[PDB]
């Protein structure tokens, strides 16, 4: 939703309606630090959600030995030596396939041909 | 049904009367009524019924 | 920022009363009421200046 | 319950000897005993309604007193059919054995204290007067 917060005491702001012009304003409920609003988006939720089967990766993803390595092809640096972990959220109708993170250039790709 | 992206849109009516103070939390009661469709309305079936699977 | 007292808050936040305004201490300072120290010392100090 | 405290304000409170009514107390109603009646308008030439309003003051306290006589006074505006209806009214009365003497002046008009419309313009401001005369969660949004 990308919540934006006020500059004076970094309170969130939220949307009010005026009749003035019919524009989306959000405001500061503790000073009125009126602001405009780049996206009409104000709410959103999601049922499914795939934010967050790459989470977790850092610059030292390949230094932890428990996580395993595979001889795919990382089509950055076309490297054989990368990690693979499949999807950290666990939720009870995910799906199965991995995720692969190179070494070379930390560059994280999946195994799912239904999406390719 | 045959388009891409699968967009259904709702709207509510606004009264001919004047409101003060409805338009200002017209965010949280539109969040309710999102939260009454997602799991009071029945598109069909009856109550008290998970799921149904076949068998031969 | 005018901020309010507690004999009010807990009255609001009870379940005594229904949905809690957006803007309800906006309608306040609107009508005057618990604003802050400065707007609070400035009253004073324009109305015996006035004088 | 206004017209009830109206009631017994005239019955039992003196500084209030006057009531106004329409055409309610016409009917069989239960009014206070009343000695003086003033009818002002009438609905048309009505014979019933004359002896209707008459029988109120029939009743009154004061018939074993001696000397004790009733009144009945029927206002009506000169050359014009108030005339006409008040004739056609007094018809039953008068057949009853009812005299309606005429009072064609007052003794009292030139040294009242209180005038009603004495001045032209308050006439006429009364003329023009007359003449103007003739789903359990949405129902919280609305
Ligand atoms: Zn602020
Ligand atoms: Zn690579």
């Amino acid at each position: 939703t990308t919540f934006r917060f006020c500059r004076d005491c970094n309170n969130m702001l939220y949307p009010r309606e005026d009749k003035e012009n019919n524009r989306l304003l959000f405001e500061c409920r503790t000073c009125s630090y009126v602001e405009e609003a780049g996206s009409p988006l104000v709410y959103r939720h999601e049922l499914i959600t795939n934010i967050g089967e790459t989470a977790g990766v850092v610059q030292d993803i390949g230094s932890d030995p428990t996580l395993p390595r595979s001889d795919r092809e990382c089509p950055k640096c076309h490297s054989r030596e990368n990690v693979f972990f499949q999807s950290q959220q666990r939720r009870k109708d995910t799906s199965m396939v991995l995720f692969f993170v190179c070494l070379s250039c930390s560059h994280i790709f999946t195994s799912d041909q239904k999406n390719k | 049904d045959n388009d891409e992206k699968l967009i259904i849109r709702c709207r509510v009516v606004r009264p001919k009367s004047l409101d003060a103070e409805t338009e200002a939390e017209e965010d949280h009661m539109l969040k309710k009524i999102e939260n009454t469709m997602l799991e009071n309305i029945t598109l069909r079936g009856v109550e008290n019924i998970e799921r149904v699977v076949m068998m031969k | 920022y005018a901020t309010l007292t507690i004999d009010e808050a807990e009255k609001r936040m009870d379940k005594k009363s229904g949905e809690v305004p957006r803007w309800l201490m906006k309608h306040l300072d609107n009508i005057g009421t618990t604003t802050t120290r400065y707007d609070r010392t400035r009253r004073k100090l324009k109305a015996v200046a006035d004088q | 319950q206004e017209r009830m405290n109206i009631l017994q304000n005239f019955q039992y409170n003196d500084q209030i000897n006057t009531i106004f009514l329409s055409k309610v107390g016409d009917t069989s109603i239960d009014l206070p005993e009343a000695t003086c009646l003033i009818q002002i308008s009438s609905h048309y030439g009505s014979r019933r309604q004359e002896a209707q309003r008459l029988g109120r003051i029939l009743r009154a306290k004061r018939r074993n007193d001696e000397g004790f006589n009733a009144f009945f006074y029927s206002l009506v505006s000169k050359d014009t059919q108030e005339m006409y209806y008040s004739t056609k009214r007094q018809a039953f009365l008068v057949d009853q054995g009812y005299a309606f003497k005429v009072i064609t002046h007052l003794h009292g008009m030139e040294n009242i204290p209180n005038l009603a419309y004495a001045s032209p313009r308050e006439r006429r401001e009364l003329l023009q007067e007359v003449l103007l005369k003739n789903h359990p969660l949405i129902r919280k949004m609305y």
